[PDB]
């Protein structure tokens, strides 16, 4: 599939 | 109320910045739990403070079928320990990897399991949950949809109340969120779209490797499908992924209400979704109940091992 994400906040 | 000695560790599930992940049996009952384990410095050092708060709150304020419940919830000098229901099934995102697209019923039904989710949190709850993504949505012993990971939610959004903050994870930002607009509920309907698009169609409907290009493409490009797709996922799709969320399927005042209605889901007794009376269409194949074939063997293959947080401990009631 596609890489793993990483959740982020701002 | 339980410290962290009445479990044993079995087994190691993921390891990230924030901590760990372990299998646990727990002594006094035998049943078996996911104890997320969070480093107390990494979190006050890292500014996760809010979050973790606010995962505690959503989770003891929520019992539904298909989101990850919680049992106990503790502290020690060094730890912030949540205990929690075990997914036996591992990431969607572990599946995906594995067999590129899913078919579309299977796909059906797992959105109608995220449908009755998210429109419990957002109608019952008042709760946005903003952070939709494959990663986030596991499968428990019996093949249904858990959703995980509660931390980026915002609470008290009733109606068209809306939010500024900007958060969730970059490929699965909604154009509003991308804009720097107020934005409202309606995100958590993009997301569905996109993870809903991912298990048709096998890849991201947008995707750079450079934020701000994928954030051009969320924000400029129309979506395009595979050739093969049926034209009621294609206008589910469509409807979920239109860019303004006045206009997205479920960005009006019937929120999930309007999803529930499409034709992609015509078969559906969404009453039945919630009581767990359809057939999942796939069963995790575990020889036990250790069995962790569907998490990294990276992780599943390892030997295991600061301030006070007012009212953070919690137990489930009977
Ligand atoms: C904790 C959830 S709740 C029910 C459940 N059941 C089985 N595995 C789980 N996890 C999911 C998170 N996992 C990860 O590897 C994630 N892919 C990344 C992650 C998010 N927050 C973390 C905190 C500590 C370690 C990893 C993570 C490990 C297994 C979970």
């Amino acid at each position: 599939g596609r890489p793993r994400t990483t959740s982020f906040a701002e | 109320r339980v410290t962290m000695n009445e479990f044993e560790y079995l087994k190691l599930l993921g390891k990230g910045t924030f901590g760990k992940v372990i299998l646990v049996k727990e002594k006094a009952t035998g049943r078996y739990y996911a104890m997320k384990i969070l480093k107390k410095e990494v979190i006050v050092a890292k500014d996760e403070v809010a979050h973790t708060l606010t995962e505690n709150r959503v989770l003891q304020n929520s019992r539904h079928p298909f989101l990850t419940a919680l049992k106990y919830s503790f502290q020690t000098h060094d730890r912030l320990c949540f205990v929690m229901e075990y997914a036996n099934g591992g990431e969607l995102f572990f599946h995906l990897s594995r067999e590129r697209v899913f078919s579309e019923d299977r796909a059906r039904f797992y959105g109608a399991e995220i449908v009755s989710a998210l429109d419990y949190l957002h109608s019952e709850k008042n709760v946005v949950y903003r952070d939709l993504k494959l990663e986030n949505l596991m499968l428990d012993k019996d093949g249904h949809i858990k959703i995980t990971d509660f931390g980026l939610c915002k609470e008290g959004i009733k109606d068209g109340a809306t939010m500024k903050t900007f958060c969730g994870t970059p490929e699965y930002l909604a154009p509003e969120v991308l804009e720097d607009n107020d934005y409202g509920r309606a995100v958590d309907w993009w997301g569905l779209g996109v993870v809903m698009y991912e298990m048709m169609c096998g890849r991201l409907p947008f995707y750079n490797q450079d934020h701000e290009k994928l954030f051009e493409l969320i924000l400029m490009e129309e979506i395009r499908f595979p050739r093969t797709l049926g034209p009621e996922a294609k206008s589910l799709l469509s409807g979920l992924l239109k860019k303004d969320p006045k206009q997205r399927l479920g960005g009006g005042s019937e929120d999930a209400k309007e999803i529930m209605q499409h034709r992609f889901f015509a078969g559906i007794v969404w009453q039945h979704v919630y009581e767990k009376k359809l057939s999942p269409p796939f069963k995790p194949q575990v020889t036990s109940e250790t069995d962790t074939r569907y998490f990294d063997e990276e992780f599943t293959a390892q030997m295991i091992t600061r301030p006070h947080f007012p009212q953070f401990d919690y137990s489930a009631s009977s």
